[PDB]
């Protein structure tokens, strides 16, 4: 979803370095906040694992 | 044989409006326009 | 920073804000609040980004309709020089029959 | 009223398998919210059943 987010943020007629730069940054905002989460509980779907 | 040339070249405007407006047709939706219509969909989805 | 701002808020609203005597206070709704307010947004930033989008493409049509002219244009101007070229021979050959 | 939100869900210049399974997910989220309810209490209009 973060990746089609950066689709859409940078496909416009005009791209120059600092919006590349700042669209980039949007992004690794997205992958660090998503990727810092930590699990807490499971459930296993079938009787046997 | 110079109103033979002033045919031929005209000819060659006609073709280059003709292609034109066909290489128009055919991609007639970009990868641009649709994504508008993607993120416009998608924003109707929140209504639940 | 929107949705950051409401989340602070909504987590700095459940804690209790009477005390004594009486307790509690705690508006339970708040994240639910701030849920509907981040997603409400979400629709209005979403439709501000489209628009961005459909600005875009309408300036790219017309950068190519503005080859369809400038090519237009290009090809009478080139015309136009044959038809001098055949206006001066039949100019020589009005001449020559004088 | 449900088919209503179909149509008009649906009608647009591009169409993909995506966008339509999409559609038909939120017809049937629709349809199972209306079919699960129950019923409370009723009326009967006429003196005679």
């Amino acid at each position: 979803k973060m990746m089609d987010a950066l689709l859409q943020s940078v496909s416009q007629s005009q791209l120059n370095a600092d919006t590349v730069e700042d669209a980039f940054m949007s992004y690794l905002t997205s992958f660090e906040q998503v990727a810092n989460l930590k699990v807490i509980s499971a459930y296993h779907d079938n009787i046997n694992n | 044989d110079a109103e033979k040339t002033v045919l031929e070249k005209s000819k060659a405007g006609a073709q280059s409006r003709f292609d034109s407006y066909g290489k128009l047709y055919d991609e007639n939706i970009n990868a641009g326009e649709n994504q508008a219509m993607t993120l416009r969909a998608s924003a109707a989805g929140l209504t639940t | 920073a929107v949705q950051a701002s409401r989340l602070a808020g909504a987590a700095a609203d459940l804690v209790p804000n009477i005390f004594g005597f009486a307790g509690g206070g705690s508006r339970w709704g708040a994240i639910a609040e701030a849920t509907g307010y981040v997603m409400e947004f979400s629709a209005n930033v979403m439709n501000t980004e489209a628009d961005k989008i459909s600005q875009s493409e309408t300036y790219r049509r017309r950068r190519q309709e503005w080859e369809i002219q400038r090519n237009n244009a290009e090809a009478e101007l080139k015309q136009i020089d044959a038809q001098l070229k055949s206006l001066a021979v039949r100019r020589e050959a009005a001449v020559l029959q004088k």
